[PDB]
């Protein structure tokens, strides 16, 4: 019995991510990444986040890496796209290009069916909107690779200790396989 | 309000062609106004409505709205689709929905691309070289409705249908000097100048900017004659389920539109955008082929499912809690010119918004403009000679019942003062290619400009 936090970072499908909730039957606060203060998120007091991507850096993402930071350890965080490279750079991670640029391209992922691909098939097929991944030499010790893309890009990362997540691709798109279930273990966990 | 009795109705004759029979006498009012499912076998091909005589009129030219009664005339810089909401709410008629009867009056008419200024903050390159309104409605308190799945004519009306009738009886149609274009058509731009544009959005997309661009031209001629006897002609030609005739004080627009944009039936929302299209080809053994290259071809697959994200966002945005669903994927619609690649999306109206707060939200629609919606209107404004003005925009009806049903103004004509104008465009992806694409466009109009040559 929680509310979720959906931290808005100002993506153009944004409520395809709180439909998606919505559908699992969670109850969803939506705020903006510059309309909102750590204080504020203590007093509203939030069962889990989530950190929606964007088109910004995790340093351009207002309240992002101030509420990873914060909020590490004391309740559960998925981050999405911007989300997870925020999450990958509030422990000393960097973000890099791409390989290519992959805008609504589908693509196969691997995992190892830990964190939110407990239960799910393997291969994925899951939709980038973006081309930045997180820089696999610099990944903190502090993280597991959850997924790869076929060129072996960072496409999931789970913390080793705490229950935080973060997924590269898009799970709210419809080109996205099992995004449902990927976003119902987050929410269930 | 003072109202919720429900509107008289009086069955006249069945025949298919009511429509047309009864509009060609009024074709020449302004405020005429015919929607029209051109005779189609399609599974939302059911009803024509012809209105005409408002009570009340919207014409929207830029910041100003004038709203005309009878006698009074204000002018109002609000929100065009708010001040619409308004003069609904204020003609006190609130009857309940009728599954056989989805217009019970209410407003009807165009939103013109260029209304969706009024919604998001955009340049002001393209130039504005046709003077018709961004919004024209009229608002009617009767309706003619012909339902080709029951085989009723019905006229309904919330003052006296049986006056209704008689003045509907009395007009009489005495033809017009017949259609014909007076100059070739000629495009807006040069196949230089296409390439030059299709070049200048790929680098936009590798930069990504954005995903998807319909970048569109515009073919002109000189016309003289009665546009409502090339509308009959093009209309049986077209044979598609979103078409109309609008009599506005500034022209008239001819639509042989395919695609709906939003329908809110008894608040269940449905949208239905077109994006992917071959063209329709002679030996009836390899037409067939084109139906499944076209729903199995991945690049199209790809680009449709982007603008099904779009409209799942932009429907989400007010939609109710989870009822987003995506019912249905990759039909291939065959029409006359081409076959379309349409995917659906389906969801719920909330009881405090109005089919105008849903059309506020989502107006233009995504599968014309791109993705993201307000960078691709960023540089159609940019690198389009000209406004779309009403190509592209939205024509619908707004019932007092709540209901709405609107179309894409695609294969759409605009006739004022001597010129029509006919736009052809197209979705633009990294992956995509200049002379396909160049060609798409005219496969989209050939058969409608090519009938109009004579
Ligand atoms: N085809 C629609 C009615 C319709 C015809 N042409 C239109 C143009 C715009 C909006 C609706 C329409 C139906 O059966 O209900
Ligand atoms: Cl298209
Ligand atoms: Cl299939
Ligand atoms: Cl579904
Ligand atoms: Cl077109
Ligand atoms: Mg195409
Ligand atoms: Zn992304």
């Amino acid at each position: 019995g929680g509310m979720i936090l959906l931290i808005d970072n100002y993506d153009s499908f944004t409520w395809n991510l709180y439909q998606y909730f919505c559908e699992l039957g969670a109850d969803v606060l939506v705020k903006r990444n510059d309309a909102l203060t750590l204080a504020d998120i203590d007093a509203l007091k939030p069962q889990k986040i989530v950190i929606s991507p964007g088109p910004c850096t995790p340093d351009e993402a207002g309240i992002s890496l101030d509420v990873i930071r914060h909020y590490a350890g004391r309740l559960p965080i998925l981050g999405v796209c911007l989300g997870h490279q925020a999450m990958a750079q509030a422990f000393g991670g960097k973000v890099v290009r791409a390989a290519k640029v992959m805008h609504g391209k589908t693509s196969p992922i691997t995992h190892n069916g830990e964190g939110v691909f407990r239960g799910l098939a393997n291969p994925l097929t899951v939709t980038r909107y973006h081309s930045l991944v997180v820089e696999p030499d610099s990944l903190p010790a502090c993280f597991d690779v959850t997924a790869w893309s076929e060129t072996r890009e960072i496409m999931g990362i789970r913390h080793r200790q705490w229950d935080l997540e973060g997924v590269q691709f898009h799970p709210e798109s419809i080109l996205s396989e099992q995004g449902h279930q990927l976003l119902a273990n987050f929410l269930h966990r | 309000h003072m109202k919720t009795l429900s509107p008289a109705v009086i069955t006249l004759l069945w025949r298919q062609d009511a429509a047309e029979f009864y509009f060609s006498r009024l074709s020449h009012l302004p405020w005429a106004m015919l929607l029209h499912s051109g005779y189609a076998d399609h599974p939302y091909s059911r009803f024509d409505i012809v209105v005409a005589e408002p009570i009340c009129t919207l014409t929207t030219f830029g910041k100003e709205t004038v709203v005309s009664e009878s006698e009074k005339r204000t002018t109002t810089t609000d929100d065009p689709l708010q001040v619409l909401q308004q003069v609904l709410d204020r003609a006190d008629i609130r009857p309940t929905h009728n599954e056989d009867l989805p217009f019970q009056g209410g407003a009807l008419g165009l939103f013109g691309y260029d209304l969706g200024r009024r919604f998001e903050s955009l340049p002001e390159i393209a130039e504005q070289d046709i003077v018709l309104p961004d919004m024209a409605v009229g608002i009617y308190d009767w309706a003619l409705i012909v339902d080709h799945q029951r085989h009723t004519v019905s006229l309904l009306s919330h003052n006296d249908v049986n006056a209704r009738r008689a003045w509907l009886e009395s007009q009489q149609f005495s033809p017009q000097e017949d259609f014909t274009l007076t100059s070739d058509w000629q495009s807006n731009m040069t196949r230089e100048q296409y390439g030059e544009k299709f070049r200048q959005v790929q680098e936009y997309l590798h930069s990504g900017d954005c995903y998807q661009v319909n970048l569109a031209q515009r073919f002109h001629a000189t016309y003289s004659g009665d546009e409502w006897q090339a509308f009959l002609q093009l209309n049986q030609a077209n044979r598609a389920p979103f078409s109309a005739f609008l009599r506005l004080e500034q022209g008239a627009i001819l639509s042989l539109s395919p695609e709906r944009f939003i329908l809110c039936d008894n608040s269940e929302i449905q949208t239905r955008p077109i994006k992917g299209t071959l063209p329709r080809l002679p030996d009836p053994q390899e037409d067939s082929k084109q139906a499944v290259k076209l729903a199995n071809s991945a690049k199209d697959r790809a680009e449709n499912l982007m603008i099904v994200d779009l409209m799942r966002n932009d429907i989400g945005r007010v939609a109710v809690a989870g009822s987003v669903k995506v019912p249905e994927l990759f039909v291939v619609e065959p029409f006359p010119a081409v076959h379309h690649l349409v995917s659906t999306i389906t969801a719920q109206l909330p009881e405090q918004l109005h089919a105008s707060d849903l059309l506020r939200a989502a107006f233009p629609g995504g599968s014309i403009t791109g993705a993201p919606k307000v960078r691709a209107m960023e540089i159609i404004d940019e690198l389009e000679p000209q406004r779309r003005n009403a190509w592209c925009g939205s024509i619908g009806y707004l019932s007092f019942c709540g209901n709405m049903d609107t179309s894409i103004t695609i294969r759409t004509l605009t006739a004022i003062n001597g010129q029509i104008f006919c736009s052809a465009g197209g979705g633009i992806v990294a992956d995509s290619q200049e002379e396909a694409e160049y060609q798409e466009t005219f496969d989209k109009v050939n058969r409608i400009l090519k009938q109009l040559e004579k």
